[PDB]
């Protein structure tokens, strides 16, 4: 009994970025090279609050932001970077193995085009600290007030009083 | 004298030629010339899923990159 509360069609109308997992795929490094700080942040956020229907923002704020990443790599490297993909797409398990040249080509015209460097192996599998100002919830679970304890057994023990207490059995 | 031998392999392995080009060739087919995606986990199905989604006419190899996005 209560209330499934749930945000209007309007929160969640985020302006949907549109490419394929291929593309996805192919600027994977850099991006969450430059782009660390909304995901990070998006997920810290739903980690805490444990709530989808709360860090809605975060979640637009994240597709703004890998909107402008992907409309800076549509402004400065475009052909590397289609040709790369392309690449990539062809492969059944989109492999990085063996699509290297076109990644040397993405990777050189984004340094020098866009100020740009791959991460190193496991640099993007590092926990990140976030410096977000939202407070922390206090019952992310929304749990009810737990039952009281039972009474703590203490004192000073005695013999039994007229021993056993047990029949006949005076001792 | 075995030449004669040969001709029994050859057509044979014709046999065996005929189904391992047709299926990469189907799956080359029926997925727009590119390999057939495969999940082998979940997030290779998600991946796919999201990906015919996105293309709008319900197909997971037609691909859609920066022209797509503004
Ligand atoms: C392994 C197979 C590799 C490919 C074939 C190599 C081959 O047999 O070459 C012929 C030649 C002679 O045939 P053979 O198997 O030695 O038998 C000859 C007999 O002495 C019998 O020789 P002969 O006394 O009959 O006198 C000469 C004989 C010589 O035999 C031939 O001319 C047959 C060779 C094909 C023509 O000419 C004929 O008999 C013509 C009949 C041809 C019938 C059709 C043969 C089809 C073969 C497969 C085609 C592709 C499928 O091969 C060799 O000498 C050995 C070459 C090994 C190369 C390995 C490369 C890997």
């Amino acid at each position: 009994p209560g209330i499934v509360e749930l945000p209007t069609l309007e929160d969640l109308k985020v302006q949907e970025v549109k490419v394929s997992s291929s593309v996805l795929k192919a600027a994977a490094h850099h991006y969450g090279a430059q782009c660390d700080k909304p995901n990070k942040e998006f997920m810290l956020c739903r980690w805490e609050e444990k709530d989808p229907r709360r860090c809605l923002e975060e979640g637009k704020l994240v597709n703004q932001c890998a909107l402008d990443f992907f409309r800076q790599i549509k402004r400065h490297c475009a052909e590397p970077f289609t040709e790369y993909w392309t690449c990539i797409d062809y492969s059944g398990l989109q492999l990085f193995r063996h699509c290297r040249k076109q990644q040397a080509k993405f990777d050189e015209c984004v340094l020098d085009k866009l100020g740009w460097v791959r991460p190193d192996l496991g640099e993007l599998s590092k926990v990140t600290k976030v410096k977000t100002d939202r407070p922390l919830p206090e019952n992310p679970y929304h749990s009810r007030a737990r039952p009281e304890p039972n009474p703590e057994a203490e004192g000073d023990l005695k013999p039994a009083k007229h021993g056993s207490r047990l029949f006949f059995w005076t001792m | 004298m075995w030449f004669e031998i040969l001709p029994g392999i050859a057509v044979m392995a014709a046999c065996l030629f005929i189904p391992g080009m047709a299926t990469a060739h189907i799956h080359k087919f029926t997925n727009g010339g590119k390999e057939k995606r495969v999940a082998h986990f979940s997030y290779q199905w998600n991946l796919m899923e999201r990906d015919r989604c996105i293309s709008g006419v319900n197909r997971y190899h037609v691909t859609k990159g920066l022209e797509n996005i503004d």
